[PDB]
């Protein structure tokens, strides 16, 4: 995913960073990109959202829970996002785990309000909005043609290779034994996303916490596998 | 092993049992004991017992130092005279001698005020020079000159650890927490160890804090010895104050042996490199001359267009944009616009005379007076523009040469302990014109002449302006800007008792109490003296609402370095100015997100003096984020003061006293536009 991360890096890191080939070029795509992946779970999407945290302002709003937890006030918080995104623009607007549509007719008018209001109706574009969701087919087609004009990226299905690589990244911070092999894991699993391997990591470190040990023998790795293997 | 064989050894009092048992405790002393030394309750009876008694003193200080004590621990060491890179040496020397000698140096440093603690202090100094872990033995031995022989005794090989670490954390913590009288030893012994060492600009910061005349001579024979050159002349001229560059130009005008520091060091060369390279490396467009020079109208934004002209900068189109632009202008705007050509020509000395010569001795009084003001603005070492203005000076009632006294006394103060300009200023303060800016630029000009003096002075200059200040109790603005120059003459002090002398002879009803609190402000430039911070908290609640403004306004001068505590609850107050006080306390700092976060609340106000006051620091603190709060001001208004000040803020965007005076004098903007004729000539802008 090196090209997939350097294309979002070069895509959204062109404004306000390395500006000698952005404002002199006369392009200015002030719309950001749209992220989605079959694994989802915000692991790769947060590993790509963290690639922009180096020199920028980060703003993470996960899901529409803060909207659907009270009376239907509506797009007023989105207008607040337009006044804070207008009076203060370094911040890339990063929205992860978009499960608003999944009332519904008010999500269509705050979707038309963020679509219409996001284009920069009063200025020459003002804020980059990177969107991240789990499924791209459930979203209404109103955000596609008017909103997305620059680029949207798709995540391929590895089946084996980035299951091994995602295992390597999930187990990079953790400690894996020598006898813990990878072929039986990437092979024994059948269409399991990053959340399930994050769950077997969760039973690895959590079941290691059950015995208050930092090391996980193979026998304790299958006995630890039984924890979420029974819980899931 | 178990304590069964070795525990009852302390019960007998036989001398051989001690003289062989104690070496066994030295062999087992690598970890102290098997445990936390729970023998105290059984061996404490041995205190009264007296051959090898210093070894019993070593065991006694070992166990008493081991468990707990504050004064009885180092007594066996001062009576012991220690005698007879290892783990045992790190244990009994490093931590036990570190805490032991630390509490002995603290208890004897605060108790009595002998040579025993000096010998122990030098022995620990050498042993920790062997240990080589800096900043901790240093930070412990700061309080116990001793530090002089400590540094010159320690500084042999390591340069950047002691210099960078010790001088960095001990200079910052010395100006923050340590009182002033030790900073002089920091500066003198740092002058020694930095005199032996290279990288002279650190000793030039020692000249920034010392303000000494021998340091610049030693650093000019030493910078001359090591041949960048013009760059260190540039930040040399930036670092140096008013005194040491004139004493520098008199001793180097005496010899200097090469004529090149007489060429560089006194005029034309902290400007000669910048302006051609500024025109070369920078490229500013014309849509700000045209746009920012297009939203101006109503003869006040026209004054913001004199601000455009003087403070716009490569391109000089608005400078030569036809004529009648100054003819449509007003009188004090004719002063500001006549001085604007002085601001556009801080370079081109030869071109300055041939550009201002048209506006010189013209038909209009403000054109010639603001023209001489321009002559004072354009340079600071020409000193050939004096005679045509100085000869005309005498007016004794109202005449033009009093405005030429504004622009020429103020512009000559920008050009400048002289002994002819103040003797010329004697009939100036003796004249006592109704124009406020006469005594304004008199006090400010003689103060800029007197900033950085040797512990100030109480001479008949400022004594004379105090007596003639209290002579006429009229136009309290005199009682506001005269203490400006008073406190400017107070600047440069290290131990001046001028706060007590003024506490005696400048105290009266509230027409000189602003002078008293101004001497209190300028006499406390900043050190570790938190007694004046709780005094600040106590007198902050005074019923008089101006000593709150300046005395509370001193916060940005006092704690200007430790800016993490500078954000306070001044915005949460409900007085008349306090929000203005914090608003000024922002200043021109780099302006992190917290400062602009304070400008979120300070930006939105209803009073024209605070809404007028916010864009000044809002645009000084930020010199795709500059013009956005400007459009926010366009959303606020769309009066004249706020519009002129917000365009003036657009032009603002695009402990040196030279940057501290202009705005502390500017704290009286809430008056007529006559003061705004002196608002344009602030030299604090780089």
């Amino acid at each position: 995913l090196d090209n997939q991360i350097q294309e979002i890096k070069e895509s959204v890191e062109l404004p306000l960073t390395h500006p000698e080939y952005y404002e002199e070029m006369g392009i200015k795509p002030p719309k950001g990109v749209i992220l989605y992946g079959p694994p989802g779970t915000g692991k790769t999407l947060l590993a790509k959202a963290v690639a922009n945290q180096t020199s920028a302002t980060f703003l993470r709003v996960v899901g529409s829970e803060l909207i659907q937890k009270y009376l239907g006030d509506g797009p007023k918080l989105v207008r607040e996002l337009f006044r804070v995104a207008e009076e203060h623009a370094p911040s890339i607007v990063f929205i992860d785990e978009i499960d608003a549509i999944g009332g519904e007719r008010e999500i269509q008018r705050t979707m038309l309000e963020l679509l219409n209001q996001l284009d920069g109706f009063d200025s020459r574009g003002d804020v980059k909005v990177i969107m991240a969701t789990n499924r791209i087919e459930t979203l209404d087609p109103a955000l596609i043609r008017p909103g997305r004009i620059d680029r949207k990226i798709e995540f391929p299905l590895p089946d084996e290779k980035t299951k091994k690589r995602i295992f390597q990244i999930h187990t990079s911070r953790m400690t894996l034994a020598d006898d813990v092999t990878l072929d039986d894991l990437i092979m024994a699993k059948d269409d399991l996303s990053g959340a399930d391997i994050k769950a077997i990591c969760t039973e690895a470190g959590l079941m290691a916490l059950r015995e208050r040990r930092m090391k996980v023998t193979n026998e304790d790795f299958k006995k630890s596998k039984e924890n979420v293997l029974y819980k899931k | 092993r178990d304590k069964a064989p070795v525990q009852p050894q302390q019960s007998p009092a036989a001398a051989p049992g001690g003289t062989d048992e104690k070496p066994s405790g030295k062999e087992r002393r690598d970890a102290g004991d098997k445990d936390k030394e729970q023998e105290l309750s059984e061996e404490d009876k041995q205190l009264q017992d007296e051959l090898y008694r210093p070894a019993l003193e070593e065991l006694r200080r070992q166990i008493r130092s081991s468990t707990t004590s504050m004064t009885s621990v180092p007594k066996p060491l001062k009576f012991l005279r220690p005698h007879y890179n290892k783990r045992f040496a790190a244990d009994i020397i490093s931590v036990l001698a570190m805490t032991m000698s630390g509490e002995r140096e603290c208890l004897k440093y605060r108790l009595v005020g002998a040579g025993e603690v000096a010998k122990e202090w030098q022995e620990l100094d050498d042993a920790e020079k062997v240990q080589r872990e800096p900043l901790l033995t240093l930070v412990k031995e700061i309080v116990p000159l001793l530090m002089e022989i400590e540094q010159v005794d320690m500084l042999e090989k390591d340069i950047d650890e002691n210099a960078y670490a010790k001088v960095c954390l001990y200079l910052t913590s010395c100006v923050n927490y340590v009182p002033e009288p030790e900073n002089s030893a920091l500066l003198r012994c740092a002058l020694g160890v930095f005199r032996k060492f290279s990288r002279f600009p650190e000793a030039l910061r020692l000249a920034l804090m010392l303000n000494d005349m021998e340091l610049v001579e030693d650093i000019f024979t030493s910078c001359k010895d090591v041949v960048m050159l013009g760059r260190h002349g540039v930040f040399l001229e930036l670092s140096e104050d008013v005194e040491e560059y004139e004493d520098l130009t008199e001793i180097m005008s005496n010899v200097q042996l090469n004529s090149n520091f007489l060429a560089l060091a006194r005029e034309l060369d902290i400007m000669e490199p910048k302006v051609p390279d500024d025109i070369y490396k920078t490229h500013l467009e014309n849509n700000r001359f045209g746009g920012s020079g297009s939203q101006v109208d109503s003869a006040r934004m026209n004054l913001a267009s004199s601000f455009v002209n003087g403070f716009v900068n490569q391109d000089k189109l608005l400078t030569d944009d036809g004529n009648k632009w100054l003819y449509k202008n007003k009188d004090h705007g004719m002063l500001s616009a006549a001085a604007s050509l002085g601001m556009i020509l801080l370079w081109d000395v030869d071109g300055g005379l041939t550009q201002i010569d048209k506006y010189l001795y013209s038909s209009e009084d403000y054109i010639k007076s603001g023209a001489l003001l321009a002559c004072g603005i354009v340079n600071s070492g020409v000193r050939n523009e004096c005679d045509p203005a100085l000869a005309l000076l005498s007016d004794y009632v109202l005449h033009n040469s009093n405005t030429m006294r504004l622009g020429s006394i103020f512009g000559l103060g920008l050009a400048y302990n002289r002994e002819d300009v103040l003797t010329l200023l004697l009939p100036v303060m003796g004249d006592s014109k109704s124009s406020m800016e006469v005594a304004g630029v008199t006090a400010l000009a003689c103060g800029m002449i007197a900033v950085g003096s040797c512990n100030g002075d109480v001479t008949s200059t400022i004594l004379q302006t105090i007596m003639e200040k209290s002579e006429t109790e009229l136009k309290d603005t005199y009682a506001r800007w005269l203490p400006l120059g008073l406190g400017l003459n107070h600047l440069g002090k290290g131990e001046a008792i001028e706060a007590i002398l003024a506490a005696l002879e400048v105290v009266s009803e509230p027409f000189r109490s602003f002078a008293n609190t101004l001497v209190d402000v300028c006499a406390y430039a900043g050190s570790g003296n938190v007694l004046k911070v709780q005094q600040l908290l106590h007198i902050c609640s005074e019923h008089f609402d101006s000593k709150e403004k300046e005395e509370d306004k001193d916060k940005k001068e006092k704690k200007d370095k430790d800016k993490k505590e500078a954000p306070a609850d001044m915005g949460a107050h409900q007085g008349v100015a306090v929000l203005g006080i914090a608003l000024i306390a922002m200043g021109e700092e780099i302006g992190a997100e917290m400062a602009l976060r304070t400008f979120g609340h300070l930006l939105r106000y209803g009073e024209p003096t605070l809404r007028r006051a916010v864009p000044l620091a809002l645009a000084l603190i930020s010199v795709s984020h500059d013009a956005d709060p400007e459009v926010s001001y366009n959303s606020i208004f769309a009066a004249r003061l706020a519009a002129m000040l917000r365009q003036l803020a657009q032009y603002h965007a695009k402990k040196g006293t030279l940057t501290l005076c202009p705005y502390h004098s500017d704290r009286q903007l809430m008056s007529q536009v006559a003061v705004a004729g002196l608002l344009t000539v602030l030299v604090s802008f780089l």
